């Protein structure tokens, strides 16, 4: 189960 | 005893193509169990172990749509590193992002990891705490900045250390008869010479799950090392692990050394000897 | 950009037999960056539909993946391994040894 | 801000309908949501990076909705129909305000398509006096503009005074009322009250109006009825002091 | 599916409000309450992640993930709270909100002095058009559309002073001349008392 709904960018 | 949950994710930037190659794994212990690839015509993640098959479709779009997000926060980040770097358009670079929960015998919480690589080297990364950041360089500075003016390990250390264990205790559970299960290595010996003086003696496991394996040589019951070689650890493509490891012996004293082999599979370690 | 090499392994799946069902395996390993050829021999020339793993990578970061295939070996049949990969002036070709 | 367009569309069923929104600049996500009246919001899409991420909430057959660069997005409607009529709100953020739940939103596209553009009609406004009795003991400025017969209900009320809108002293109704049979085609009816010192109303140079703006036809629209094509429009009443 | 009770709340100013949804997937974990007045977007109040209680000013947002119901209270509310109040939810895999229908709330100012008095005013153009004016009345009485002829009759709306601080309540009704004017116009309903004649 991913983590989310997403990752900031760099 | 122990187990994880782990994500592994590349992106490859491609001057000259429309996109970054995006490829996403997913694993439970040693065990793939999903896949993602920008390139596959899916546009989905994809099972890749009997037991995920039986989630339901809320599930799968749920788990498509995170991946393709994270997709698009990669290839952000390949511009946006090129430029940090004062790197060539021309070139390929690579974005590489690990991440999961690891769990006790009693399947708690024991650990949580977040990091972070730039073509092959450490970039940014969560320490154990869960709350602060390690950065390799000044470019990854500013990213911590950035990361903790937003507050970003806030929400990863809820995932890993709640949604995380829920998932990976399901998936345990669920897949039991495959991930819990352990396969004992089927074990055998083999051997060679050169001219005269010397010999080798390979001692060989085969067809084990997990993949953790300890393979020790001894000399009339000595831990003994010295010109030992351990072969890394391979797949068999099956779900189960093979492992060799050799000693290069005086010959004649053959019958002196002993193969030891440890493995969770197992009541109590195996010892083998070379009899011809 | 720093680059590393694969580490190559050829074997069977299960102790060959000749004449009996197998599968061949080619483990690649160790190696950055991604980008990588590899190709199943036999007796000099490519296997056709081979397939591989999923690209995954190692706690260094390192790349790895397995190609493999069916295939029934034989007493007088040469099968090797073929890789290609930026750090290679040349393919580096392994022959798969049995006894290995 | 985020900017959309157009603010109001009113439109016969059979055309195509464009929706605009440019999302506020250096934000990465934008959302599209609709609203029905007496009802609650209802997301459609949003897109990162310009990728559409979730479209589950799209109709499955005459919508549409695109972002060709990160300062615009489309939503199209081809062929539109009635029940199509709502407000449309598009917002923008960044990563760091979703994680708060902050987003910011546009003022909306109100969109009413309708069955027959002969059922439009834009208001009538007269304004009304303060009564005799209500001036001295109370000695305070009273009047009460009204906007009758107008359909759709697309309408916004204003009082000018001088060269200037005014706000203070100002109550016009949330919602218009219906001259009707509850039934959907009906016409429409809207007050306003406005009020001053008396030493307003009964004296001086006392410039005083109530203005409403009316969203109907554009001139893209075909017309052939007998009476002034009901274009998009403004309709005003006014008054001077001490004025039986 | 999120339930949310839609009925106009009309509550006293200074009054405790207290607004509420129940839901029923378990997997939503971010709770979040807007604001909208009539005619514009949504302003977000409050958030929650988690269940728990966060206080901010004059707001209380609670949620109860057991029992899959949270509510948002407003202590002392004002005139400028009146409002649909609308929830919203989710969780943690789209950043999709699911909306709840919307809870409309009246706050009925608070009025020093009455002084109920209903006007009779007519066309500034022409005469004969006329329409009546009830004003001044107190923030307990309440005005009822009428199902009976076609008499036309605007609920009860409030007009701001500032500077010089003043409310007023005020209502508007009217006819065309078949003449059943003033005094039968409130047949509907009536609390309290003063005319022109």
């Amino acid at each position: 189960y991913l983590g989310g709904p997403d990752f900031p960018t760099i | 005893g122990s187990h994880s949950m782990r994500y592994f994710f590349t992106s490859v930037s491609r001057p000259g193509r429309g996109e970054p190659r995006f490829i996403a794994v997913g694993y439970v212990d040693d065990t793939q169990f999903v896949r993602f690839d920008s390139d596959a015509a899916s546009q989905r993640m994809e099972p890749r172990a009997p037991w995920i098959e039986q989630e339901g479709p809320e599930y799968w779009d749920g788990e498509t749509r995170k991946v393709k997000a994270h997709s698009q926060t990669h290839r952000v980040d390949l511009g946006t590193l090129r430029g940090y770097y004062n790197q060539s358009e021309a070139g390929s670079h690579t974005v590489q992002r690990m991440y999961g929960c690891d769990v006790g015998s009693d399947w708690r919480f024991l650990r949580g990891y977040h990091q972070y690589a730039y073509d092959g080297k450490d970039y940014i990364a969560l320490k154990e705490d869960l709350r602060s950041w390690t950065a390799a360089d000044m470019a990854a500075q500013t990213t911590k900045h950035k990361w903790e003016a937003a507050h970003v390990a806030e929400q990863l250390r809820a995932y890993l250390e709640g949604t995380c264990v829920e998932w990976l205790r399901r998936y345990l559970e669920n897949g039991k008869e495959t991930l819990q299960r352990t396969d004992a290595p089927k074990t055998h010996m083999t051997h060679h010479a050169v001219s005269d003086h010397e010999a080798t003696l390979r001692c060989w496991a085969l067809s084990f799950y997990p993949a953790e394996i300890t393979l020790t040589w001894q000399r009339d019951g000595e831990d003994q090392t010295q010109d030992t070689e351990l072969v890394e650890t391979r797949p068999a493509g099956d779900g189960t692990f093979q492992k060799w490891a050799a000693v290069v012996v005086p010959s004649g004293q053959e019958q002196r050394y002993t193969c030891h082999v440890q493995h969770e599979g197992l009541p109590k370690p195996l010892t083998l000897r070379w009899e011809p | 950009m720093i680059q590393r090499t694969p580490k190559i392994q050829v074997y069977s799946r299960h102790p060959a037999e000749n004449g009996k069902s197998n599968f061949l395996n080619c483990y690649v390993s160790g190696f950055h960056p991604s980008d990588i050829e590899v190709d199943l021999l036999k007796n000099g020339e490519r296997i056709e539909k081979v397939e591989h793993s999923d690209l995954s990578f190692s706690k260094d970061w390192s790349f790895y993946l397995l190609y493999y295939t069916e295939f029934t070996p034989t007493e007088k049949d040469e099968y090797a391994c073929r890789v290609n990969h930026v750090t290679l002036s040349q393919p580096k070709i392994v022959k798969w040894d049995r006894d290995m | 801000g985020v900017i959309q367009s157009p603010r109001h569309e009113v439109t016969e069923m059979g055309q195509q309908v464009t929706l605009r929104c440019k999302p506020i600049s250096g934000h990465d996500y934008l959302f599209w949501y609709r609203q029905t009246m007496m009802r609650g919001l209802e997301l459609l899409i949003y897109f990162n990076n310009n990728v559409p991420i979730d479209d589950s909430g799209m109709p499955e057959d005459r919508f549409s909705a695109k972002m060709p660069n990160a300062s615009f997005s489309t939503l199209k409607i081809q062929p539109s129909e009635p029940r199509d009529s709502a407000v449309y709100f598009c917002a923008s953020s960044l990563w760091e305000k979703l994680a708060k739940n902050i987003q910011y939103f546009g003022a909306g596209t109100r969109l009413s398509v309708l069955e027959d553009l002969k059922n439009v009609f834009p208001p009538e406004v007269a304004v009304f006096e303060p009564s005799e009795a209500e001036i001295s003991h109370t000695q305070k400025a009273t009047l009460v503009c009204l906007a009758t017969g107008f359909y759709p209900d697309h309408v916004e009320l204003s009082w000018w005074v001088n060269g200037k809108e005014v706000h203070s002293g100002v109550c016009t109704d949330p919602q218009p009322l219906k001259e009707q049979p509850a039934l959907n085609d009906s016409r429409y009816a809207l007050s306003s009250r406005l009020r001053v010192s008396a030493t307003f109303w009964q004296d001086p140079r006392n410039h005083f109006r109530c203005q409403v703006q009316f969203y109907g036809l554009s001139e893209n629209d075909e017309w052939t009825q007998d009476r002034a094509k009901p274009v998009t429009q403004i309709v005003s009443a006014e008054a001077w002091g001490r004025a039986d | 599916e999120v339930e949310q009770d839609p009925g106009p709340l009309s509550v006293p100013e200074g009054a405790i409000v207290s607004l509420n949804c129940t839901y029923s997937n378990s997997a939503f974990q971010y709770f979040m309450w807007y604001r909208q007045y009539s005619r514009k977007g949504p302003e977000l109040l409050m958030y929650t992640y988690s269940s728990g209680n966060k206080e901010d000013g004059r707001f209380t947002a609670q949620v109860d993930k057991s029992s899959k119901y949270i509510s948002l209270f407003i202590r002392d509310s004002q005139p400028s709270d009146s409002a649909t109040y609308l929830c919203a939810m989710r969780g943690d895999s789209s950043y999709k909100l699911i909306f709840g229908s919307g809870t409309r709330l009246l706050v009925r100012p608070d009025i020093q002095n009455p002084d109920p008095a209903v006007y009779q005013l007519r066309d500034s153009k022409s005469s004969d058009k006329s329409v009546c004016l009830f004003t001044d009345f107190d923030s307990q009485t309440n005005v009822s559309q009428s199902k009976d002829s076609d008499v036309y009759i605007t609920d009860k709306c409030v007009l701001d002073m500032r500077s010089m601080d003043f409310k007023s309540n005020s209502a508007v009704a009217w006819s065309n001349k078949s003449d059943f004017a003033c005094a039968n116009a409130f047949n509907n309903s009536i609390i309290p008392e003063d005319t022109f004649f």
